[PDB]
């Protein structure tokens, strides 16, 4: 049960990028740039 | 209040602000798929799991 949690915490960590949630690095900021958090909050939540 | 929350920070409920109705919110659908079959020398059709 604590590995189910601490995979499923981090779904709010933002590992250094600009928001744990990713409509808000689409809606709010340039496509270029979108793609540059986004690949660090995919690779991030790839690790874990 | 507006809307809930579940286990996580993600939104479950929803009040309707139209018309003040509560609402919940289920995942749309997903899973695995499994195929079972017999062997592809003694036939070649499957199920599908
Ligand atoms: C949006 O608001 C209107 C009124 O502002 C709602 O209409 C009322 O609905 C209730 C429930 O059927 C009735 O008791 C009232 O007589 C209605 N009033 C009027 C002026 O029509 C309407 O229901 C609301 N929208 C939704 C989707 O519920």
């Amino acid at each position: 049960a604590q590995a189910l949690n601490t995979l499923v915490k981090q779904l709010s960590s933002n590992f250094g990028a600009i928001s744990s949630v990713l409509n808000d690095i689409l809606s709010r900021l340039d496509p270029p740039e979108a793609e540059v958090q986004i690949d660090r909050l995919i690779t991030g939540r790839l690790q874990s | 209040q507006q809307f809930g929350r579940d286990v996580s920070d993600f939104t479950d409920s929803v009040r309707d602000p139209k018309t003040s109705e509560i609402l919940d919110i289920s995942p749309c659908a997903f899973g695995g798929v499994s195929v079972i079959t017999p062997g592809t020398n003694a036939s070649s059709e499957v199920a599908v799991l």
